[PDB]
Protein backbone atom coordinates (compact mmCIF):
# COMPACT_ATOMS: atom_id res chain seq x y z
CA UNK A 1 0.00 0.00 0.00
CA UNK A 2 1.41 3.37 -1.05
CA UNK A 3 0.78 5.89 1.73
CA UNK A 4 0.44 9.54 0.77
CA UNK A 5 3.20 12.06 1.50
CA UNK A 6 1.56 14.90 3.42
CA UNK A 7 3.22 18.26 2.72
CA UNK A 8 2.27 21.53 4.41
CA UNK A 9 2.81 25.00 2.96
CA UNK A 10 4.23 26.46 6.19
CA UNK A 11 7.33 24.24 5.94
CA UNK A 12 8.37 25.18 2.40
CA UNK A 13 10.76 27.88 1.23
CA UNK A 14 8.08 30.01 -0.46
CA UNK A 15 6.53 30.70 2.96
CA UNK A 16 8.87 33.71 3.28
CA UNK A 17 7.51 35.17 0.02
CA UNK A 18 3.95 35.96 1.13
CA UNK A 19 2.16 36.73 4.38
CA UNK A 20 -1.04 34.69 4.61
CA UNK A 21 -4.24 35.49 6.47
CA UNK A 22 -7.17 33.33 7.57
CA UNK A 23 -10.02 35.63 6.52
CA UNK A 24 -13.28 33.67 6.92
CA UNK A 25 -15.54 36.40 5.48
CA UNK A 26 -13.66 36.88 2.19
CA UNK A 27 -16.58 35.89 -0.06
CA UNK A 28 -18.51 38.81 1.50
CA UNK A 29 -16.23 41.61 0.28
CA UNK A 30 -16.81 44.01 -2.58
CA UNK A 31 -13.84 45.71 -4.24
CA UNK A 32 -11.25 45.97 -1.45
CA UNK A 33 -8.01 47.94 -1.42
CA UNK A 34 -4.95 48.94 0.58
CA UNK A 35 -3.55 52.45 1.03
CA UNK A 36 0.02 53.75 0.95
CA UNK A 37 1.83 57.00 1.62
CA UNK A 38 5.56 57.69 1.20
CA UNK A 39 7.81 60.71 1.56
CA UNK A 40 10.83 61.11 -0.68
CA UNK A 41 13.77 62.82 1.04
CA UNK A 42 15.12 66.12 -0.22
CA UNK A 43 18.61 67.61 -0.17
CA UNK A 44 19.31 71.30 0.29
CA UNK A 45 21.03 73.09 -2.58
CA UNK A 46 23.19 76.21 -2.70
CA UNK A 47 21.53 77.65 -5.77
CA UNK A 48 20.02 80.63 -7.50
CA UNK A 49 17.72 77.87 -8.68
CA UNK B 1 8.29 89.61 -3.78
CA UNK B 2 11.94 90.70 -3.70
CA UNK B 3 14.39 89.03 -6.05
CA UNK B 4 17.86 88.03 -4.85
CA UNK B 5 21.00 88.62 -6.92
CA UNK B 6 24.15 86.95 -5.64
CA UNK B 7 27.66 88.18 -6.44
CA UNK B 8 31.09 86.62 -6.83
CA UNK B 9 34.15 87.93 -5.01
CA UNK B 10 34.87 91.40 -6.40
CA UNK B 11 37.50 93.96 -5.65
CA UNK B 12 37.06 96.10 -2.52
CA UNK B 13 37.72 99.05 -4.82
CA UNK B 14 34.67 98.21 -6.95
CA UNK B 15 31.98 97.43 -4.37
CA UNK B 16 32.47 101.03 -3.20
CA UNK B 17 31.38 102.15 -6.69
CA UNK B 18 28.66 99.55 -7.36
CA UNK B 19 27.14 100.41 -3.97
CA UNK B 20 26.59 103.89 -5.40
CA UNK B 21 24.12 102.22 -7.81
CA UNK B 22 20.85 102.16 -5.86
CA UNK B 23 18.30 103.63 -8.27
CA UNK B 24 19.23 102.28 -11.70
CA UNK B 25 17.05 99.54 -13.13
CA UNK B 26 18.18 96.10 -14.30
CA UNK B 27 16.57 93.87 -16.91
CA UNK B 28 16.04 90.24 -15.95
CA UNK B 29 14.86 87.51 -18.29
CA UNK B 30 12.85 85.57 -15.71
CA UNK B 31 11.46 86.30 -12.24
CA UNK B 32 12.62 83.54 -9.98
CA UNK B 33 13.28 84.72 -6.44
CA UNK B 34 16.93 83.70 -6.26
CA UNK B 35 19.05 84.73 -9.22
CA UNK B 36 22.61 85.45 -10.30
CA UNK B 37 24.36 88.56 -11.58
CA UNK B 38 26.07 86.86 -14.54
CA UNK B 39 22.64 86.39 -16.14
CA UNK B 40 21.82 90.11 -16.22
CA UNK B 41 24.63 91.44 -18.41
CA UNK B 42 24.88 93.67 -21.45
CA UNK B 43 27.73 94.48 -23.84
CA UNK B 44 28.92 98.03 -24.47
CA UNK B 45 27.16 100.50 -26.76
CA UNK B 46 25.80 99.70 -30.21
CA UNK B 47 22.48 99.35 -32.05
CA UNK B 48 20.27 101.45 -29.80
CA UNK B 49 17.33 99.95 -31.71
CA UNK B 50 18.23 96.39 -30.71
CA UNK B 51 18.32 97.32 -27.02
CA UNK B 52 15.13 99.36 -27.33
CA UNK B 53 13.40 96.26 -28.70
CA UNK B 54 14.96 94.13 -25.95
CA UNK B 55 13.44 96.55 -23.42
CA UNK B 56 9.99 95.18 -24.30
CA UNK B 57 10.66 91.44 -24.02
CA UNK B 58 12.44 91.69 -20.67
CA UNK B 59 10.81 93.30 -17.63
CA UNK B 60 12.49 95.82 -15.36
CA UNK B 61 13.48 95.60 -11.69
CA UNK B 62 14.64 98.39 -9.37
CA UNK B 63 17.39 97.69 -6.82
CA UNK B 64 17.20 99.13 -3.32
CA UNK B 65 19.74 97.36 -1.06
CA UNK B 66 23.29 96.26 -1.90
CA UNK B 67 25.51 93.98 0.17
CA UNK B 68 28.95 92.58 -0.73
CA UNK B 69 27.20 89.20 -0.54
CA UNK B 70 23.91 89.63 -2.42
CA UNK B 71 21.70 92.28 -4.02
CA UNK B 72 18.02 92.82 -3.21
CA UNK B 73 15.97 94.10 -6.15
CA UNK B 74 12.31 94.92 -6.69
CA UNK B 75 10.34 93.47 -9.62
CA UNK B 76 9.19 96.79 -11.01
CA UNK B 77 5.90 96.00 -12.71
CA UNK B 78 4.13 92.70 -13.04
CA UNK B 79 1.26 92.92 -10.58
CA UNK B 80 1.55 96.14 -8.60
CA UNK B 81 0.35 99.70 -9.18
CA UNK B 82 1.11 101.37 -5.85
CA UNK B 83 4.59 100.22 -4.84
CA UNK B 84 5.89 103.67 -4.02
CA UNK B 85 9.66 103.43 -4.38
CA UNK B 86 12.69 105.54 -5.25
CA UNK B 87 14.95 105.44 -8.30
CA UNK B 88 17.75 107.86 -9.07
CA UNK B 89 17.59 110.25 -12.03
CA UNK B 90 20.37 109.18 -14.41
CA UNK B 91 18.85 111.16 -17.28
CA UNK B 92 20.11 114.25 -19.08
CA UNK B 93 16.91 116.25 -18.67
CA UNK B 94 15.17 117.47 -15.50
CA UNK B 95 11.90 115.89 -14.41
CA UNK B 96 9.22 117.88 -12.58
CA UNK B 97 6.26 116.60 -10.56
CA UNK B 98 3.53 114.55 -12.21
CA UNK B 99 5.70 113.26 -15.07
CA UNK B 100 5.39 109.78 -16.53
CA UNK B 101 8.90 108.44 -16.90
CA UNK B 102 10.39 106.18 -19.56
CA UNK B 103 13.50 104.01 -19.77
CA UNK B 104 15.67 104.64 -22.84
CA UNK B 105 19.02 102.98 -23.64
CA UNK B 106 22.06 105.21 -23.14
CA UNK B 107 23.54 107.17 -26.02
CA UNK B 108 27.00 107.07 -27.62
CA UNK B 109 27.99 104.08 -25.51
CA UNK B 110 29.96 106.48 -23.32
CA UNK B 111 28.49 105.69 -19.89
CA UNK B 112 28.74 102.07 -18.78
CA UNK B 113 30.22 100.16 -15.80
CA UNK B 114 33.25 98.10 -16.81
CA UNK B 115 33.48 95.64 -13.91
CA UNK B 116 36.98 94.15 -14.13
CA UNK B 117 36.63 91.98 -11.02
CA UNK B 118 34.64 89.52 -13.14
CA UNK B 119 35.01 90.89 -16.70
CA UNK B 120 31.44 91.98 -17.39
CA UNK B 121 29.75 95.35 -17.85
CA UNK B 122 26.22 96.48 -17.01
CA UNK B 123 24.68 99.24 -19.13
CA UNK B 124 22.03 100.79 -16.91
CA UNK B 125 19.64 102.84 -19.08
CA UNK B 126 18.62 106.44 -18.50
CA UNK B 127 15.27 107.83 -17.37
CA UNK B 128 13.68 110.62 -19.42
CA UNK B 129 10.29 112.34 -19.33
CA UNK B 130 7.77 110.93 -21.78
CA UNK B 131 7.69 114.12 -23.84
CA UNK B 132 11.38 113.89 -24.74
CA UNK B 133 11.57 110.11 -25.00
CA UNK B 134 8.90 110.39 -27.69
CA UNK B 135 10.95 112.86 -29.73
CA UNK B 136 14.09 110.74 -29.30
CA UNK B 137 12.33 107.59 -30.49
CA UNK B 138 10.86 109.55 -33.40
CA UNK B 139 14.25 110.90 -34.48
CA UNK B 140 15.91 107.48 -34.31
CA UNK B 141 13.15 105.70 -36.23
CA UNK B 142 13.22 108.44 -38.88
CA UNK B 143 16.98 108.10 -39.29
CA UNK B 144 16.66 104.31 -39.47
CA UNK B 145 13.95 104.52 -42.13
CA UNK B 146 16.11 106.96 -44.09
CA UNK B 147 18.79 104.35 -44.83
CA UNK B 148 16.49 102.27 -47.07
Amino acid sequence: CSTLSLVRFLELGLSVACVCTKFPELSYVAEGTIQFEVQQPMIARDGPH
Amino acid sequence: MEVDIALPTLSPGDLSALQRCEGRVVFLETLRRHATLREVALPCGGDVLAAMAAYRRRFAAVITRVTPHRMLATPLGVGGRGQSLVLQNTGPFDLTNGDHVCLVPPLLGDECLRLTSANLELRFPMTLPLAQARELTARVVARAAETL
